[PDB]
DNA sequence: AAAA
DNA sequence: AAAAA
DNA sequence: AAAAA
């Protein structure tokens, strides 16, 4: 009988409860919204964040962050996508990922794992490109598992491993730095036009090295500027820093008589601005928390270096700016440390008189309840920049909701272009 | 200690009717 | 407090006051539609008016919206053509399923 | 016992819920007249299951 | 070579215009419910041949 | 005269201009389609708007 | 589904050009346009007339 | 007339 | 009247 | 946006 064809602009309600929990160190999805384009979103969350039960009273303050993306459909299937809205009615149903068979398979993509092991490619896609272009060193190889059943149990139960915050040994020069560069002068001569011309190329190569290993860095170089449609990249809307505190509860028991145990409770806001869908995709939200990295056998380079020469300690303004970077070990800085090839880094010339470090009593080692790095980082340079979550496991009580916990109620309005219930369910 | 968080499941309902029953229902 | 207005009393009776207790409804093992169902059509995801406004309603299955749901006769009923689009579920993490102490519905 | 707050499973839509209706057409010949008629009787039928079973 | 300036003849209908779409109703019945989602299926094919074809 | 507003290069690329000459479409034997038809039924030539569209 | 049984008023533009020629003394029609009860109709013509040389 |  | 006051 | 507000 009355075929609709348009549809008012209704205000549509997608808030939602959520209960999170995660390790130290590791990225995890946090909520989700899939956006029709022509679409007028706003997202404002508020909640409280919870650490497990400390051994001792508080001593360090952990850090929070929280992020925001927007990936349209194309940028997870391509051309797949386009032939997908230009057929229309009969058009060809969309790819889909393989899963595992436990229920905690997928948590780190913020849902529950379905029982048919098979679920849409969209959120594990956009999971992907988010970190491979936002969190990983960039030096460093890019993730590209195929399906969430190829991770295994720690990446899909609790997120990648992300990294520590910038110090001497977790912010190292990249592995591709050159401390030395041969030209190919004559036996009894050389070319001074040509020495030029070296120094010129070498030049362009430490640009790429220190600045630009990615597209949109090389072109920002140049003073111009891509979208982010230009490189298939997240588009990000907002992030949100904050500190966690608490307070301390004392025992009155004749033998906790004097002892206190610290509890983290911190309540938050990360609220985004409103944004203009422009097409069909996803809205994606994630959190990471992270420790300050104190070791407790670290100590000043000049002191573990022992001979000091005057390039050392003179600090000449000549020497200091006109040297290669310098290679050194981590024996120089850590108790212990190692000296093959594989604890072998380089930094610049004299990084010492720029930044000094923290120091831990031998009095605090070994002692249960501070959050610090027992020692010292090990493996090698991939190994010592990502956060390992089991190092953090000494300093809280053994519970089911991991070394974190949060519940938050997440606020989504929306402006959407789409009938009502009543007229969905008319005929006429 | 805790209102918005604690208190319901969603937000506000500001837009056109959702569910249909038959009538009412408390 | 409960307070009711002055009534005037028609005809002899009784007056009665009753309670009721609830909670909301979150279910640990729920998951979003598009999530369980899979394989998306057009109809599923394009958000079309016409499609939207003009479909009979669809019929689904428990196994869509929760694990190890069913998919029997006793197990199936119809919603809108694009629920699925005006509203959006709660998510309960893995580390909260068979923990006492929080009011769910386990399963 | 009571019912649960509205969601999408604890407020389905009623069971005397219809996804076809059937008409009596010829065999080769159909009713245009009739066929307006089939669909008021329709909308008439659907306001009952869904606003009006009191 | 480019095209002309629009005339009822140098810009005509897109070739994959349909004048008839068949449904396939019963030998004695037909529904009446599937006859409006045939009409809704037949505009969008109709809106991607005037209007989006990009 | 051909001006281009001031433009802002983000990349690089190429920057082409072209050009094309028409005439319009007069046709020597065209004639109208009522004449062209020759027998008139009512939808032809009533022009009642319930038909028509 | 949806039958429509009326319509607006629109503007609807009927120019075109006209190639005419004759003899001395002849009557001759130059343009003609078939129209619909209910109308509005206006017309204006612009042209040059040439003789032969 | 519907957000009945 | 489930959706901070 | 790690570095009291």
């Amino acid at each position: 009988s009355n075929v609709q064809t348009s549809a008012q602009r209704d205000r549509i309600d997608l808030s939602h409860l959520g209960f999170l929990s995660g390790q130290i160190g590791r990225l995890k999805t946090v909520s989700f919204s899939p956006v029709i384009a022509g679409d007028s979103f706003e997202l404002d969350a508020v909640g409280a964040l919870r650490l497990s039960p400390l051994r001792r009273g508080l001593a360090i303050d952990s850090n929070v962050d929280y992020f925001t993306f927007y990936i349209p459909y194309r940028h997870v299937y391509g051309q797949t996508w386009i032939d997908f809205m230009k057929d229309g009615v009969n058009a060809t149903p969309l790819p889909t990922v393989t899963t595992g068979i436990d229920m905690d398979q997928t948590a780190y993509l913020g849902t529950v794992n379905p029982t048919s092991g098979i679920m849409p490619k969209f959120l594990h896609q956009s999971y992907l490109n988010i970190y491979n272009n936002y969190f990983k060193a960039p030096w460093m190889p890019d993730r590209t598992e195929a399906n969430p059943s190829n991770l295994n149990d720690a990446d899909s139960r609790y997120g990648f491993r992300c990294c520590h915050l910038k110090t001497i040994w977790s912010a190292p020069l990249p592995p591709q730095t050159e401390i030395a560069r041969e030209m190919t002068t004559g036996s009894t001569t050389i070319d001074i036009m040509g020495l030029q011309s070296a120094y010129a190329k070498l030049h362009t190569d430490q640009e790429r090295d220190y600045f630009m290993q990615r597209y949109r860095d090389v072109i920002s170089s140049f003073g111009g500027k891509t979208s982010y449609d230009a490189d298939n990249r997240p588009l990000l809307l907002m992030r949100s820093n904050f500190w966690a505190s608490g307070y301390d509860v004392d025992g009155t028991d004749q033998t906790s008589l004097g002892q206190f145990s610290g509890r983290v409770q911190q309540t938050f806001k990360h609220a985004v601005p409103r944004f203009f869908v422009p097409e069909h995709g996803v809205i994606m939200t994630l959190a990471l928390v992270r420790f300050p990295p104190t070791c407790t056998e670290e100590h000043h380079y000049l002191i573990g270096k022992g001979s000091l020469t005057y390039t050392d300690l003179a600090g000449d303004p000549t020497l200091v700016g006109n040297l290669p970077p310098r290679e050194i070990a981590m024996e120089n800085l850590f108790r212990s440390g190692g000296t093959g090839t594989d604890q072998k880094f380089k930094v610049a010339e004299s990084i010492w008189y720029r930044y000094h470090p923290s120091y831990v009593d031998s009095a605090y080692h070994l002692l249960e309840g501070f959050p610090f790095l027992q020692g010292r980082p090990a493996g090698n340079m991939t190994e010592r920049v990502l956060i390992d979550h089991t190092k953090y496991d000494s300093c809280f009580q053994s519970t089911q909701l991991g070394q974190w916990n949060a519940q938050a109620k997440f606020n989504v309005s929306v402006y959407r272009s789409i009938p009502t219930v009543r007229d969905s369910i008319m005929t006429s | 200690m805790a209102k918005s968080y604690r208190r319901g499941s969603s937000g506000k309902k500001k837009g056109s009717r959702l569910w249909y029953v038959g009538g009412s229902q408390f």
